[PDB]
């Protein structure tokens, strides 16, 4: 337990020297598990106009456990919650050594370009995104604005 | 294998929003987690059953490395609770000795077996519904 499992040291360091395009994440000085994140809105979705900060946490039991991650940005969507939890199927029960952190991030990518308010997990945004689709994407674009960091 | 002070809190509302005591947050787009409601239900054989007392909790910058604040919203006649301010006062001691292991849950359920200690037990009680 003197040093960090290998295959954290190789994630991280492929997180580097293969980036996922519109993609940036990397540990604290301080906590190797703890890791910055920021992904640019996908184009053309509601949220195009920002870039998005994240937080994601290696626990002890990586891989067979899932990385832990949130939006600090404050986001309007679907799938993410108030708190900037996620709803992805791959962070929860469907999580298996054989994913990595790469595969988290492009679907969390993914997710802000095609929000789901269909799925049986969504959270209480989604009622209005069934309803009034172009109400509650205006709504996304505009807190994009007002909250995400601007892209240049 | 220290977990982030973002990732506990998180750890703790999980842990929340699934019998003696219940704590959630104040706002519920608190993103940084700071305030937190707490309640816990007063022991039996004491001036405290049945009373179910509201109290308010700051998880600041350095939580939990550093104790959280705690103050009582609902009045209680208890030698640990400042009798102005309703702050739970800084020689409690599960303040005083605080671990980062420590949670909300250790501090309320702690409070709660305060309210039971013989001495604690017998203090006369505010009406019921007074606030500090």
């Amino acid at each position: 337990a003197a040093s960090l499992p290998k295959r954290i040291i190789k994630e991280t360091e492929k997180l580097v020297s293969d980036p996922v395009p519109g993609i940036t994440a990397e540990p604290h000085d301080d906590n190797l598990r703890y890791f910055q994140v920021t992904i640019e809105g996908p184009e053309q979705s509601p949220y195009e106009d920002g870039i998005f900060e994240l937080e994601l946490y290696l626990p002890d039991d990586y891989p067979m456990e899932a990385p832990k991650v949130r939006f600090l940005t404050k986001i309007y969507h679907p799938n993410i919650d108030r708190l900037g939890r996620i709803c992805l199927d791959v962070l929860k029960t469907n999580w298996s050594p054989a994913l990595q952190i790469r595969t988290v991030l492009l679907s969390i990518q993914a997710l802000l370009a095609s929000p789901n308010p269909n799925d049986p997990l969504a959270n209480d945004v989604a009622e209005d995104w069934i309803k009034n689709e172009q109400g509650a994407k205006a709504k996304a674009r505009e807190w994009t604005k007002l909250y995400a960091k601007k892209k240049p | 294998s220290k977990v982030p002070r973002n990732f506990r809190l998180l750890e703790e509302l999980e842990k929340g929003e699934k019998e003696s005591c219940s704590y959630g947050l104040a706002d519920s787009d608190d993103i940084t987690m700071t305030k937190w409601n707490g309640t816990i239900l007063g022991p039996p054989h004491s001036n405290h059953e049945n009373r179910i007392y509201s109290l308010s909790i700051d998880c600041g910058p350095n939580y939990p490395d550093s104790p959280p604040k705690v103050t009582f919203i609902s009045k209680i006649n208890l030698p640990c609770v400042n009798p102005t301010t309703g702050e739970v006062q800084t020689d409690f001691h599960t303040l005083r000795d605080w671990k980062r292991a420590y949670t909300m849950e250790t501090l309320l359920l702690d409070l709660r077996k305060e309210m039971a200690t013989p001495a604690n037990k017998k203090l006369r009680q505010p009406k019921e519904g007074e606030t500090f």
